[PDB]
RNA sequence: AUAUCA
């Protein structure tokens, strides 16, 4: 029972960067339904925006 | 396309993509209207869109030199749906279903290389060359375990991944000179300074002695003083005069643990090169502590 | 960031007067409006240029490269 | 009606084609490659309709082909329309559904409402509007760099042509 | 566009400056005001279109 | 000024007034498509490009 | 029944500012010397 | 010469917003189509109709 | 797909 081989790193780690990425917050490339919109990028016009 | 009009061999002729028109240079004469931004169009097969409301996504992009032409959707669940026809499409789907399944063994290699820490490009190539070997008579019968293990470290020296054989057998499985032969088959059909970067972060030394023992690898085999020593070995001794030379020393014992080289081997790289240590420093190297050329351990 | 050279609705050079200004008020100790004017910034348009200055560079300067 | 719709026709037995302007490929770089929806929808079709052909030449098992008979109905029925009400979605890996036919026609953007009652246009222009006491009621002020992308047609006559010499 | 006072057909007078110029009573009937608004232009490309632009 | 337009002093735009900078950031990956298929950072030639 | 270490699993995204940010226990000119704004 | 009226008169904080003419202006005459439709293409940023 | 513009 090799351990390396047991637990997939990339299982949370992707996991993870792909909602946050993307904004579909749930598992995975094979969202909806999901809630799209609830990671977005940053608004930087104005220090107040 | 060459104008019409002129016909220098040369054809000079630009795209007026912002007009839509594909014009002749020199003549000035419209050669074609019609014009489409392959962007955009591109963007109707690799789109952002999952959802499903894009009316402008209508394709989907394949890899046809992976998986050659093989164009199959997936019965699943959408809005409005019992589990039940679910189940039976999908049930259906089974009796028309051998090497359509040893495409799981693509799957074999992407959880090795991400056990392995390696990147997307090192997967498809390990995956390509595991498609053009894994039916070969020349291959024939050898351990299905060891081939694809053998195709990982085919992708990784295309790529520029430096990674050991015997960084492969730690992953799996590998049985050394059965996958060593069957890394050669295949072939018909590392360095000292590769290993620097990872032993001495384990090791947990500076940038400097890093920098040093790397130009001082580098000057044992150029200056070929270590006749045929296992690379690794030279690595673990380099790494040994720097280390010893700086500060931050390291044992022997620490070095070959992180190497994973034996102590009496190390030392036995580590005389070859003592005598040309003056030669195998970097130039500008500051030894520190007490630790000058004269100093040094020459064991 | 950094003084205006020049009031924007009449054009009175502001340029040299912000360290005097600056200084009125640390080594004088004097209060906004007189120092302004002192300065002889009578007009409001020419005023609104030191008294509503935010010098930046001087954040932007905190910065090593 | 017997000469254009007899009952019959409703079943299909053969399968109208649609040729690449209707499912467009495009060949990026020879190991990226965009299929359409349809050309994917059709492959099942294809596949399915190939297995249930062997199933009936061969030794058939009765429930085994009614089996692999509506798994063709399904695809057939998916590429048509993918939004059937009680049925399961065909879906393309990325998880979105597959674009069917009727869905390709159906809403505002579709081929009707999108493409052929309304659509965009060439010698069309566009810009922030801003007011101006001094242009007559009838007129409409129009930026140098706009006036010099659009343009009017004429025909050279002896009317305009020494004047139509001088613009070219 | 919910009136056939939404889309008028206007004389052009090229000017500089990279805005739309209107005449102000002209406002109303396309509803608009100059707080952002963008509109559209169209061009006839033939004898008879233009008439119609013109005559109706 | 008329309909919610506005007059500026082009006198005092002169003087800076509202100026402001601008940055926009253009972006480019050398792709590697495959085992042999790469792109490249170059000055293309027009008779071999 | 008779009877006869530590895994890493994954890479977690850090939030800025939080206890596990560099930049928590930054004074001002810290931040300036890491080419952030303060 | 005085005007009649007297007007009032004073500093007022005024923005600078995102919204400029020249990122906005747009004007096409044949352009670039679609493959599918073969219809113009969409957006100023593709030189759409 | 989110944000936004009148
Ligand atoms: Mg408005
Ligand atoms: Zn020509
Ligand atoms: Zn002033």
């Amino acid at each position: 029972f090799n351990m390396k081989l047991a637990i997939n790193a990339k299982t949370i780690t992707s996991g993870l960067k792909y909602a946050l990425a993307t904004g579909n917050w749930g598992e995975q490339k094979k969202a909806m339904s999901s809630r799209a919109g609830v990671s977005q990028v940053l608004n930087r016009y104005t220090y107040s925006s | 396309l060459t104008c019409p009009e002129c016909k220098v061999y040369p054809p000079k002729i630009v795209e007026r993509f912002s007009e839509g028109d594909v014009v002749c240079a020199l003549c000035g004469l419209v050669l074609s209207d019609k014009l489409v931004d392959t962007r955009s169009e591109w963007r109707t097969f690799s789109n952002d869109d999952h959802n499903g409301d894009d009316p402008s996504r209508v394709g989907e992009a394949s890899n046809p030199l992976l998986d050659g032409n093989n164009l199959s959707t997936r019965i699943g669940k959408g809005e409005t749906t019992d589990m039940r026809f679910t189940k039976e499409l999908n049930k259906a789907q089974g009796k028309n279903v051998k090497d359509n399944e040893v495409q799981a063994a693509f799957a074999k290699i992407t959880m090795l290389c991400d056990a392995a820490e390696l990147p997307k490009i090192v997967k498809d190539c390990a995956k390509e060359a595991y498609k053009l070997c894994h039916d070969e008579k020349t291959l024939k019968g050898k351990s299905m375990e060891s081939i694809m293990a053998a195709s990982i470290l085919i992708g990784c020296r295309r790529a520029e991944v430096a990674r050991t054989f015997k960084e492969i057998q730690s992953l799996i499985h590998v049985k050394t000179k059965e996958f060593g032969k069957t890394l050669n088959i295949m072939k018909n059909i590392a360095q000292n300074l590769t290993y620097i970067p990872r032993f001495c972060s384990h090791l947990g030394l500076p940038m400097q002695v890093t920098t040093s023992a790397e130009y001082t690898a580098k000057k044992c085999k150029e200056i070929k003083e270590i006749a045929g020593k296992s690379p690794i070995t030279i690595a673990v001794v380099s790494i040994y005069l720097n280390i010893l030379l700086f500060q931050i020393p390291i044992t022997a014992a620490k070095v070959g643990q992180t190497l994973q080289v034996t102590e009496g081997t190390i030392k036995s790289g580590y005389k070859i090169l003592y005598e040309h240590r003056d030669k195998l420093v970097d130039p500008q190297l500051i030894a520190n502590g007490v630790v000058s050329l004269d100093n040094l351990p020459g064991v | 960031m950094i003084v205006p050279v020049r009031c924007f609705s009449c054009g009175k050079v502001v340029g040299d007067k912000w360290e005097s200004y600056l200084n009125l008020l640390q080594e004088d100790e004097l209060d906004e409006g007189t120092a302004l004017s002192r300065l002889g910034l009578k007009r409001y348009c020419c005023r609104r240029m030191i008294l509503t200055h935010v010098d930046l560079i001087e954040k932007f300067l905190r910065y090593n490269p | 009606n017997e000469v254009f719709s007899r009952p019959e026709w409703m079943i299909l037995t053969c399968l109208p084609v649609p040729p690449p302007p209707v499912r467009p490929s495009i060949s990026f770089n020879e190991s990226q490659r965009g299929e359409d929806d349809l050309t994917f929808k059709l492959a099942d079709i294809l596949k399915a309709n190939i297995s249930l052909e062997t199933l009936e030449h061969n030794g058939a098992p009765h429930h085994a082909i009614e089996e692999a008979e509506s798994l063709l109905q399904f695809h057939v029925a998916t590429y048509m329309d993918n939004d059937i009400a009680g049925q399961p979605q065909a879906l393309q890996k990325s998880g979105r559904p597959v674009k069917s036919i009727r869905a390709r026609l159906k809403g505002k953007e579709g081929r009707i409402r999108g493409n052929l009652m309304g659509k965009r246009v060439d010698f069309s222009a566009r810009t922030v509007i801003s007011g101006d006491p001094n242009l007559e009621l009838d007129q409409v002020g129009v930026p140098k760099s706009i006036a010099k992308t659009l343009t009017y047609p004429e025909v050279v006559t002896p009317y305009n042509i020494d004047r139509l010499t001088q613009l070219v | 566009s919910l009136h056939k006072m939404s889309m008028m057909a206007h004389r052009v007078k090229v000017i500089p400056y990279s805005t739309f110029r209107l005449n102000l009573s002209v406002t109303s009937p396309y509803n608009a005001d100059f707080d952002g608004d963008e509109m559209n232009l169209h061009v006839p490309q033939s004898e008879e279109t233009r008439a119609e632009l013109s005559q109706l | 000024n008329q309909e919610d337009s506005m007059i500026m002093n082009q006198s005092s735009i002169d003087r800076g007034l509202f100026r402001s900078l601008f940055f926009r950031s253009y972006m480019d990956q050398e792709k590697k498509y495959g085992m042999s298929i790469t792109e490249t950072f170059e000055k293309p030639q027009r008779t071999n490009t | 029944k008779y009877e006869l270490g530590k895994v890493f699993i994954g890479r977690l995204p850090i939030m800025l500012r939080s206890k596990n940010c560099y930049l928590s226990e930054a004074t001002e000119s810290d931040l300036y010397k890491l080419k952030e704004c303060p | 010469k005085k005007l009649m009226a007297q007007i009032f008169f004073g500093p007022t904080y005024y923005q600078r917003l995102r919204h400029m003419v020249d990122d906005k202006i747009h004007a096409r005459a044949r352009g670039p189509m679609q493959v599918l439709t073969r219809q113009p293409v969409e957006g100023r940023s593709r030189d759409g109709g």
